[PDB]
């Protein structure tokens, strides 16, 4: 049930549809390069739009295993560069800084 | 809600401002007079009832 | 068989049978973290984190939605008051909706209603080894002035009442400038004396100054200098040989820097 | 991506292959009628914190 | 079909009889001009209650006629029926032609 | 974040599958440039119905040191966190993490680093032999002298300003 | 009631007309009353049509007493509170500070009351001006206006009677309009009248479509034909018009005194004022009737067989035939000789 | 006839005769010249039951 | 009954018949959970806490609760007859089918 | 008796009620004559003095 | 320019009053009705009952 | 056909439908309250994510 609530909350959110797909009542379409082969095994209802295209490719989801621990990270660089200042306004804004941690022990 | 002119007066004359000391000895003399006696007390309870 | 509340709960003013608690600790803590996450789903839900994560919200909402909430008393004109704009006193001085149960503005002078900063149980019978209260565990033991400046404070206590005496703080106070009207309740749960919360106030913070005062390490930083108040105003009414003239006196000296010569537990009994 | 909460981007999937019916006989019908202990008409669901029916 | 022959409405009839003077009219116009009307209809096919009163206490000259109820939610649903013809105004309008 | 040595954090959220803008881009950037090479831990999970992650690590006078010298930050590539599809719980921060304390490879390690870091003066042209994919020298000498390195192994560190 | 106030037009300087004290709600009222709330909507018409300086602050007031104990807005001093009076406010220094600046009122506690500003300050009507007369023979009385300029407190149009009653673009039905859908929206929810068992909000809703569908040609008429019997009437009066300029809400611009002098202008004397200064409004008030320019403006009719040109013509001749300028203008000689004569 | 959908509850019904100004079309005139109709009746709970 | 607010009445009917038993959290200070129960018929004033179940607690107002669950789930669901026939007569009906 | 049983009106509104009750007694100005009687008292007890 | 009380005042939100329990007069009623129910115990108080 | 008529097209239990539901609602979820075309159409569509990934 919390599942469920979760994500109905989800839906009835604010935003906007950002895909190609709008529903229609005459026929549940279909876009062109869609996986899915449910119009070839079905006599009645179904569509290919030829003129609507999805770019993304076709693979089932990857998903990877949680921990319950952080795992360490180690960061690499690219070419491009912006302005050191610009950064530090970035950081204070993204910070979480005014906390207290464990201290822990010196020697 | 009471309401007041707002133009030039012709200047009246009302005294009636006078000050905490006069009101505080006035009071004092009051109550030197009405304590005790309750049969001048009583009836301003009734009244205020 | 007592409980000590933090700064979510913390306005709890209203009656205790007003709210319904269970009797056992753990009971409690279900029942109260149970209803912390329909509470919390009715903020999110009118207030999105991801547009509303790093802005102030204002405590004294913060703390009177939750007393409100816990005792069904329509928290709903508390919610468009819980993010802050340009203070946290003045948006409740120029606020208009209609609620006085928590607090009321007299012209510059917002006055709020403190709090049962602590809680008792069941088993809580006034034992000699049961923790003392100091009479913060009832419904209205003290009324806080928050104000901007002790100037219009000392002129708002002109014409009221300060004869249970009025106490300050000048260190850090919790949100703002403020001073402390002590009513007139009393405290049971020591049987010899009964203290009537204006020194019940005084003698807790003047003893947890003497704790603090021993403690010390030149290395180890406290929230707070001095935890003591410094009776203000009602003084005249407080003459020789009372108990709120000596523990001015008291805590004066642990302000200053004295130690008691006895050690003094850390959970008083 | 996203119409309201995030669905997964990058990628898209689907079955394949779909089974052919199978017509409901009085004979099947008496085995699912017979509940025996390998395949009831039913399927219990259980909570997921006391894990219980 | 009658009130836009003397003045200005929003429904596409042609005009024969613009060569007859006639005064800039006005509500009081409109609204004498249709009870006439009324009263020919009534007196013609012999009725006695209340043919056309419930559009003559408006402005004749903007008449339409609509329903609608709105939900909860400010959705609002409309019917605005169609307006079949008139062999009576067909009439009319030949009449004058010739 | 006054304290020349302490601990350091930033949240970002990152909804499910996406390129993350040039703005916390820009912010992990800074954070990195922060810390200066320091171990960094991240942490993904979802917080109050949102999904966000948090980069923890502390900052030192050397890695104050090492940012002294950069003129422009770098920008690091998103995907190693773009990639991550996963639930990772967080954990209280604290300052001196370590609990077994340094090791002794570690304690040699840092003579030599601090004999290094005496030895150079200021405005002094320098060259390292076999520094690593790290320059850990770059935060050792002073922040107003070249540093010319060498290595056989490529290296890792930005190039540019 | 109708017919002085629209005289009254011509006399702002000498004689200010406000609406009667018994118009207005008995005891402040409240939106709990349906007595109260047509009480309201008859005085929210009568309103604009007074030359009173501040006829918006009352017809805000009005409102804002009617909403007390629902609804509340900031205050000035520690003395007056929002269920003060409405017809109290009869000098600009009276004006709330929440009034004259809209964003004072929050939306999140003052709906209606914040709508009811908004409205006042948007589609309260505009003042205008019209030429009579001839100044170029008939010389010009006007003091404070241009010799030849008629102000008048609402716009006005040319004058034609082929234009739609229902025309929200006239100012007057636009008022109109705007009154009856802001009741509409007070009487919605039921926010506002617990008590009433029953469901009326049906029959409210019904009613006050009916006032504002009217088919009246009041407005028309003040709109387009008033102004022109006006400046007809104005060049021939025995005591010509004398006014003083109508501000629509700006503060700062508000008349609030009137006086004569006698002195020259590089003299000090004693500070004899003026017999006129002593008015608390700008002149002789007089109160009008809310009931009847309510029911004048919602009940109008035109002859079904207007001609403008005729009628006007008509009514013109008859008056003119009996017009006294000529003697007036020697009687005015005479007085300025007479004036300078004494000194 | 709608069970319990808040949303879905109707609110008024209201018939129109008239365009207002200019707007020629019904489908823009109807939303603000219409006249809402309707009266409640009361019944007798007990002689229902 | 044709009310379309019947269901929040009968629900606030015995939230009014059980206070200083059983409390809820209504919308503000107006509409009080002493209010009358007949003062609801409008859309606007159904409670936060009867368009959402779980604002009443299940060990604060246990029946209140249960009336609750009851009324959502039980009450009468509405259904249709067809009656008429189009072909000689038409079909007077504007915001249903014919 | 008057703490168990207690009623207001079926429909009032207190501003209208205390508008309506409040406004009589303070039309009376007995009481700016008071100050004045202080105003000689204080005067007689000084003379004597 | 005070005046003093023997209970608790709070002023009100609302013109259109309506009942409820939270005041120190019904907290006072509660704690003496719920004395007298925990002393009603026809063992040791009333033997008769 | 009001509270929304719903089809299947692709291999119906019994043979070609159409499916119209009631009013009733869904409770048990707190925050919110389906009126069971919601409902079946959220089951279905949650069924049919779940086989996508599957
Ligand atoms: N209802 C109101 N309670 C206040 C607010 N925050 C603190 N409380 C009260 O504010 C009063 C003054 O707090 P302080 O001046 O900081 O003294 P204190 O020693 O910190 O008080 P405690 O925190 O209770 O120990 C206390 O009596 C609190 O119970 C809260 O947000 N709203
Ligand atoms: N009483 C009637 N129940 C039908 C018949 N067979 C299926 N049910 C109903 O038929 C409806 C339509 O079934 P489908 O169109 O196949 O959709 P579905 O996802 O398979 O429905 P479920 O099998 O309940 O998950 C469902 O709501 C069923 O509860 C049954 O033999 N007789
Ligand atoms: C593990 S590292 C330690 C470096 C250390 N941080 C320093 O610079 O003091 C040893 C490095 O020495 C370098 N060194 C060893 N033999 C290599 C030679 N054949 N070519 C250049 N690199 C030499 C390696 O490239 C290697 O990266």
């Amino acid at each position: 049930n919390r599942w469920l609530s979760s994500f109905v909350s989800q839906v009835v959110s604010d935003g906007i549809n950002e895909t190609p797909l709008w529903p229609q009542e005459r026929y549940v379409q279909i876009a062109y390069d869609s996986p899915s082969v449910v119009d070839g095994a079905t006599q009645y209802g179904y569509v290919r739009r030829n003129q609507l295209r999805l770019g993304m490719r076709i693979s089932a989801l990857q998903s990877l295993s949680d921990t319950p621990a952080p795992v360490q990270w180690l960061p690499q660089y690219t070419i491009d560069q912006v302005a050191v200042d610009e950064g530090d306004a970035m950081v204070s804004q993204l910070t979480q800084l005014p906390l207290r941690p464990d201290y822990g022990s010196i020697w | 809600t009471v309401t007041s002119p707002y133009a030039p007066s012709v200047n009246r004359l009302m005294p009636y401002r006078i000050s905490n000391a006069e009101r505080q000895i006035s009071q004092i003399i009051r109550v030197m007079n009405i304590g005790n006696n309750a049969t001048v007390i009583q009836p301003v309870l009734q009244d205020i009832s | 068989v007592a409980v000590q509340l933090f700064r979510p709960l913390q306005g709890l003013v209203f009656d205790t049978q007003l709210y319904g608690f269970p009797g056992t600790f753990s009971q409690w803590e279900q029942f109260m973290k149970e209803k912390l996450r329909v509470l919390k789903y009715e903020v999110l839900r009118i207030y999105p984190i991801s547009t509303y994560n790093h802005d102030r919200v204002n405590v004294f909402v913060a703390n009177a939605l939750v007393g409100a909430f816990l005792s069904n008393q329509a928290f709903y004109d508390l919610l468009p008051l819980l993010i802050v704009n340009d203070t946290m006193i003045s948006d409740l001085l120029g606020t208009g909706a209609a609620l006085s149960q928590f607090f009321q503005s007299h012209g510059e002078v917002l006055e709020v209603a403190a709090g049962r900063k602590y809680l008792q149980m069941n088993n809580y019978s006034n034992d000699d080894d049961d923790p003392p209260l100091f009479a913060k565990d009832l419904s209205d033991y003290a009324k806080a002035f928050y104000s901007d400046t002790y100037e219009v404070l000392d002129r708002f206590f002109w014409t009221h009442d300060s004869s249970a005496g009025v106490l300050v703080h000048y260190d850090k106070p919790t949100n703002g400038n403020h001073y402390i009207l002590g009513t007139l309740t009393q405290m049971v749960s020591a049987p010899p004396h009964i203290i009537n919360a204006t020194d019940a106030l005084l003698l807790e913070s003047c003893l947890e100054q003497f704790a603090a005062n021993v403690r010390a390490r030149s290395a180890q930083p406290v929230t707070r200098l001095d935890q003591c108040y410094h009776l203000r105003w009602g003084a005249q009414y407080v003459g020789e040989d009372s108990l709120t003239y000596r523990l001015g006196v008291l805590s004066l000296l642990a302000t200053n820097g004295y130690q008691l010569a006895r050690p003094i537990p850390k959970q008083l009994t | 991506a996203n119409v309201w909460g995030v669905r997964l981007a990058d990628s898209l999937s689907s079955p394949t292959i779909e089974t052919r019916t199978r017509h409901y006989t009085l004979h099947d019908f008496y085995s699912d009628l017979d509940a025996s202990v390998g395949k009831e008409p039913w399927r219990p669901l259980r909570n997921q914190r006391t894990n219980e029916i | 079909t009658l009130v836009a022959q003397i003045s200005e409405t929003q429904y596409p009839v042609d005009r024969y009889l613009d060569w007859i003077p006639s005064l800039r009219a006005s509500a009081a116009t409109a609204a004498t001009f249709a009870e006439w009307v009324n009263t020919s209809m009534k007196t013609a096919f012999d009725l006695s209650d209340m043919l056309l009163e419930p559009l003559l206490s408006g402005d004749p000259r903007m008449t339409q006629l609509a329903i609608q109820y709105q939900q909860y939610n400010g959705r609002t649903f409309n019917v605005i029926p169609e307006m079949p013809g008139s062999v009576i105004a067909d009439c009319v309008q030949l009449t004058a032609e010739v | 974040g006054s304290s020349v040595t302490g601990i350091e954090i930033i949240s970002i959220e990152n909804p499910g599958f996406s390129n993350m803008t040039q703005a916390a881009r820009v912010g992990i950037s800074g954070l990195c440039a922060n810390v200066g090479n320091a171990r960094k831990s991240i942490a993904i999970y979802e917080s109050h119905g949102a999904r966000v992650l948090t980069i923890t690590s502390r900052r030192s006078p050397a890695s104050a040191r090492r940012k002294a010298r950069l003129r422009y930050l770098p920008l690091i590539d998103p995907r190693s966190l773009e990639v991550q599809a996963r639930t990772i719980l967080p954990s209280n921060p604290v300052l001196f993490d370590n609990i077994n304390g340094a090791s002794p490879h570690v304690c040699l390690t840092m003579m030599y680093n601090f004999e290094v870091s005496s030895a150079v003066y200021d405005g002094d042209v320098v060259l390292d032999l076999g520094t690593g994919p790290e320059a850990k020298i770059l935060e050792l000498i002073p922040s107003t002298s070249p540093v010319t390195c060498v290595d056989i192994r490529p290296t890792a560190q930005p190039n540019g300003c | 009631s109708f017919r002085v106030a629209l005289a009254g037009w011509l006399y702002n300087g000498v004689v200010t007309t406000v609406i009667d004290d018994s118009s207005y709600p008995k005891d402040g009222g409240s939106v709990t009353s349906l007595e109260n709330l047509w009480d309201f909507f008859i005085l929210a018409l009568a309103l604009p049509l007074t030359t009173d300086p501040c006829a918006p602050v009352k017809a805000f007031m009005t409102l804002a007493n009617m909403m007390v104990g629902f609804e509340t807005i900031p205050m000035d001093n520690q003395i007056y509170t929002q269920s003060r009076r409405a017809s109290a406010f009869s000098t600009p220094h009276t004006w709330p500070r929440c009034f004259m600046n809209i964003q004072l009122i929050s939306p999140i506690d003052a709906p209606i009351l914040r709508q009811w500003a908004e409205i006042i300050h948007r589609y309260w009507p505009n003042p205008s001006q019209i030429r009579y007369g001839t100044p170029n023979v008939f010389g010009s009385a006007n003091l404070f206006t241009p010799p030849e300029v008629l102000l008048l407190p609402i716009d006005h149009q040319p004058a034609n009677v082929t234009t739609p009653t229902l025309d929200f673009t006239n100012e007057l039905t636009n008022w109109r309009a705007r009154v009856c859908e802001l009741m509409k929206n007070l009487v919605d929810n039921q926010r506002y009248q617990p008590g009433w068992t029953q469901s009326l909000v049906s029959s409210m809703r019904g009613t006050l479509g009916k006032l504002k569908l009217i088919k009246s040609m009041t407005p028309m008429y003040l709109q387009q034909l008033a102004p022109v019997e006006l400046a007809v009437i104005a060049p021939m009066l025995p005591f010509p018009p004398f006014q003083v300029p109508y501000v629509r809400l700006d503060r700062d611009r508000v008349p609030t005194m009137v006086g004569v002098t006698r002195q020259s202008r590089d003299t000090i004397t004693q500070p004899a004022l003026s017999l006129s200064t002593t008015n608390t409004t700008v002149g002789v008030p007089l109160a009008l009737d809310a009931r009847a320019i309510t029911v004048a403006l919602l009940s109008g009719k035109y002859p079904p067989d207007l001609v403008t040109n005729v009628w006007y013509a008509d009514a013109i001749y008859p008056m003119y035939a009996d017009t006294e300028v000529f003697s007036n203008l020697q009687r005015d000689v005479i007085t300025c000789e007479a004036v300078q004569t004494l000194v």
